[PDB]
């Protein structure tokens, strides 16, 4: 149960990765909006979200994709609390 | 004798009494007959008898028996052969047990997968959960497991994880199963409980009816709307969820050959019922749809106006009708909606081989001639197959009906073949056809070429005579059709022209050569065919006068009774579009080439004009009004938009409509699209399928139009024919009306 940002030049920016099922994985950019980024920033203590980026802006990841179709309302405390298709249910590419 | 620590009074650890005290029994040598006699002795049902102690604990005290052998006849256990009492070395982790049941209370399921017939093998014996051990688990046992559940043959020892599965403690250990019994319970010596599955995994299985495909609604054997069964229930498929690789796998499973086209909309009629939400991700090489990965979607599906259909190669409907036995008689086939007998004139034994290999009975013995097996019911079909004898279906053979000569009165084809199903050369390459190209000969288990020294029309006549291609028009050398690889078999060919096979020539002998691969020989025969649309701007344009190449000369095709399907075949063969329109003759400039053929009628199956029946070849001089002029529809269209020329971009290629991925879609490409359609300057280039998801394969990706190209194929594109994209990212454009 860990969340991390990689390749962003700092701890409060970059590609989002979630540790689950014993490995790090990514989140698809489908429906990725400012509210989900707000949830990520709140979880990491980085404040309020300013950009939500997709299309591998910070570089293509490696490993499995864990969550697609994130529909956070913006007030959740942890990212996994949001509604989604479930762990491993994805139709995306890196 | 007693059973203790078990689910019921009929299952548990087995105990025996001696001298006044109870004790356990060692499982070694304890087989199904021992459990049978143990069940029989006690007042318990004996229909099914199994080994093992169910959820019972370890033993206590002394072990009072070991390695018994009852053979099933002795009424009681102690009447069997047994070893010294108390004097054995088994530890308390090896205690025996028995499980007796009526047989109506045993049930096994598959859980964790996508249907009834894919998952981990869960077992229910007397209301106790369990699992089957990987140790000894193979497709031969999985076959009986999926035969009992009502599904097809097992295909894989894995599955897709649709749902999680709860943990369980007991285990079921299975011995070798013969592979033909109709239930896992009938396998010999299967143990329930006891031993632990340490260093082993759970039994997994996937079988045929997981994603079983089907085609319905078509008017020809191998085309129709696609439907799939998820174990028990049928459902259609969205055209946005089916790919070219998935189509190939589908038509491989159904024995329909290679895929000819994917058709969107509701080409074969709207269906009724469920529409699945699974996106296939086949790599192309699978054998069953069940083995492909899939991505489900919890959200909604398309409308029924988007059911996918498929057309595949094996469209020939051929049968034997009249005869003493169902594997001998007259040969008939249906085309243009009518049945008819074939023509014997160019029908040989190698064709009969594939005729009765298609019907799965033996090989051909002879080809009776005349009315020996019945006369035709009416009109005779003039199709001429050129089977090489190694293919399992007639639809895999080359076929030709265009311009075939009319048959005599009563020359009808017939075939006789044996019943034993167990019963089981020159080639022209790189010529753009079957009757033209580099000549390769198969002698010593390998293909080799022929030198061009002393190579003239006299030998090309023999080559074009043995293969079934008429006469020779060109005898080319100097590796005209590309360099070959392999042996150089022949040199100094001195055929006289009347020989029937190539090796009957006074060559220098096999391997006697002084040539290199830059001297490989080739031929162009009279039956070579090519199609062309001619215009002043270009000789290979997509709109102009239609011409056919035959007997070494170009000619024209008459417009008499030219149907929509025929123009569609012409446009598809030339690679222009799916359909086209006939025009009155232009006035720019008309060369005086003759006319070759007329009255061309194409059925709905073939994708080349060579397979359409027509009147025989006849060179005549006819007026320019009798010429055939065709304009093929645009190769690019915009669909689902609010106006004529705004919406999602679709492109025709490889026999199918498809879409353009939006990885590098921009306004410079929208300019090209709008200009090509003949519409005003582009305004917006969209992304992520604004106007809905597309149909068919993704033909294009990362297009790099500079903004002034005349067509999308003039633009560069690092991808063409293959894309790492999904239908959720189709490109669209909005242009000025
Ligand atoms: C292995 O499996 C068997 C089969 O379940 C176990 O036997 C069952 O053990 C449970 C205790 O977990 C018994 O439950 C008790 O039943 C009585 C009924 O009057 C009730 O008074 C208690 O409150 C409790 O529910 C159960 O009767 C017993 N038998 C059956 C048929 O369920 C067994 O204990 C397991 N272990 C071994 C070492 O065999
Ligand atoms: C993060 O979002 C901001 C907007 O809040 C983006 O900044 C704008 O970028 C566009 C495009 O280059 C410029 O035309 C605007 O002038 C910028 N500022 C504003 C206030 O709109 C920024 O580019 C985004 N960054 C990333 C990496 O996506
Ligand atoms: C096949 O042979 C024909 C002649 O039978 C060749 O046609 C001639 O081609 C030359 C060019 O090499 C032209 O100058 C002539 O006008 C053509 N016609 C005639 C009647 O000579 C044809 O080129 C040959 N094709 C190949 C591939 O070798
Ligand atoms: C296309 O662009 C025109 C001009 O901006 C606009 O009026 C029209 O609504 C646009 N169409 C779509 C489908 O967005
Ligand atoms: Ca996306
Ligand atoms: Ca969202
Ligand atoms: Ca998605
Ligand atoms: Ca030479
Ligand atoms: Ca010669
Ligand atoms: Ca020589
Ligand atoms: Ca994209
Ligand atoms: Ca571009």
């Amino acid at each position: 149960g860990q969340l991390r940002l990689v390749n962003g030049g700092g701890r409060c920016a970059g590609r989002v990765e979630i540790y689950h099922e014993g490995s790090w994985g990514t989140i698809c950019d489908d429906s990725w909006d400012l509210s989900d980024a707000h949830v990520v920033c709140r979880q990491l203590g980085c404040g309020e979200a300013i950009n939500a980026t997709g299309s591998a802006h910070f570089g293509e990841g490696t490993g499995p994709i864990w969550l697609d179709e994130m529909k956070c309302n913006g007030k959740e405390s942890r990212i996994w609390q949001c509604h989604s298709h479930g762990w491993g249910q994805q139709n995306c590419r890196h | 004798l007693r059973l203790v620590d078990g689910v019921t009074e009929c299952s548990g650890r087995l105990e025996v009494r001696f001298q006044g005290e109870w004790g356990t029994i060692c499982d070694d040598g304890w087989d199904s007959y021992d459990a049978a006699v143990a069940c029989k002795q006690l007042g318990c049902p004996t229909a099914v008898t199994a080994i093992g102690r169910v959820n019972a604990s370890k033993g206590f005290g002394h072990i009072w028996l070991d390695s018994v052998s009852c053979q099933g006849h002795e009424p009681a256990i102690w009447q069997c052969k047994h070893h010294e009492w108390g004097k054995h070395y088994c530890n308390h982790n090896e205690d025996a047990g028995v499980t007796c049941s009526d047989g109506s209370d045993l049930e096994l399921r598959l859980r964790g997968g996508g249907s009834r017939c894919a998952g981990t093998v869960e077992v229910e014996i007397q209301r106790l959960l369990g699992k089957v051990c990987d140790r000894g688990w193979g497709l031969k046992e999985a076959d009986v497991v999926c035969r009992q559940l009502g599904c097809g043959s097992a295909l894989k020892t894995s599955y897709q994880v649709y749902s999680k599965i709860q943990a369980t403690n007991t285990w079921l250990f299975l011995s070798s199963c013969n592979g033909n019994e109709t239930s896992l319970w009938d396998c010999k010596n299967w143990q329930w409980g006891g031993l632990t599955c340490d260093h082993y995994e759970e039994a997994k299985i996937t079988c045929s009816a997981h994603r079983e495909p089907r085609l319905v609604g078509g008017d020809i054997p191998c085309s129709g709307r696609v439907e799939v069964k998820h174990g028990d229930t049928w459902g259609s498929i969205c055209d946005s969820d089916f790919s070219l690789e998935a189509a190939s796998v589908l038509c491989r499973e159904l024995q329909c050959g290679t895929v000819v086209s994917i058709l969107g909309g509701a080409h074969f009629g709207e269906g009724n019922g469920q529409i699945w939400a699974e996106e296939f991700q086949c790599e192309g090489h699978e054998s069953h749809l069940s083995l492909c990965p899939v991505a489900p979607r919890p959200e909604g599906t398309c409308s029924h106006s988007r059911d996918v259909g498929v057309v595949c190669s094996r469209y020939t409907e051929i049968r034997l009708v009249n005869g003493k036995t169902p594997c001998e008689g007259r040969v008939e086939l249906k085309t243009l909606g009518a049945w008819g007998s074939l023509c014997n004139s160019h029908w040989d034994i190698e064709d009969a081989h594939v005729l009765c290999q298609q019907l799965k009975c033996g090989v051909a013995l002879s080809t009776p001639g005349g009315a020996r097996f019945g006369k035709g019911n009416g009109q005779i079909w003039r199709h001429m197959f050129h089977c090489t004898g190694t293919e399992q279906h007639m639809g895999d053979c080359p076929v030709t009906a265009l311009g075939a000569s009319l048959c005599p009165s009563e020359q009808v084809a017939s075939v006789i073949c044996s019943g034993n199903q167990s019963q089981t050369q020159l080639r022209l390459v790189n010529g753009g056809g079957r009757c033209a190209g580099r000549v390769e000969i198969y002698h010593e288990g390998s293909w080799g070429t022929i030198c061009d020294d002393s190579w003239d029309l006299s030998d090309a006549h023999v080559v074009c005579r043995q293969l079934g291609c008429g006469e020779a028009i060109n005898a080319t050398g100097s590796a005209h059709f590309g360099e070959g690889t392999g042996p150089i078999w022949l040199d100094e060919m001195k055929c006289n022209g009347k020989e029937s096979r190539i090796w009957q020539c006074h060559s220098h002998g096999w391997g006697q050569q002084n040539c290199r691969h830059k001297e490989d020989a080739g031929v162009i025969c009279s039956e070579f065919m090519s199609l062309r649309l001619t215009s002043e701007a270009s000789r290979e344009a997509c709109a102009g006068r239609l011409e056919v190449f035959y007997n070494g000369a170009w000619g024209t095709v008459g417009k008499s009774s030219m149907s929509e399907t025929t123009v569609g075949v012409v446009c598809r063969q030339l690679g222009c579009a799916d359909k086209g329109k006939i025009n009155p003759a232009s006035l720019d400039k008309a060369m005086s080439i003759p006319m070759w053929v007329d009255n061309v009628q194409c059925p709905k199956g073939p994708d080349t004009l060579w397979q359409c029946p027509s009147s025989p070849w006849e060179k005549r001089l006819a007026s320019p009004s009798e010429e055939t002029w065709i304009t093929c529809d645009n190769k690019i269209r915009l669909q689902e938009g609010p106006t004529s020329c705004s919406g999602r971009v679709e492109i025709w290629h490889g026999g199918s409509w498809g879409t353009v991925c939006d990885d590098s879609w921009d306004l410079d490409d929208a300019q090209v699209v709008c200009q090509q359609l003949g519409c005003g300057p582009a305004l917006k280039a969209f992304k992520e399928a604004e106007f809905g998801q597309g149909t068919g394969p993704i033909w294009l990706n990362e297009v790099k139009c500079k903004g002034n190209e005349s067509s999308l194929w003039d633009c560069p594109a690092r991808r063409w024919g293959h894309s790492e994209c999904g239908h959720k990212e189709d490109a669209a454009v909005n242009c000025t009306d």
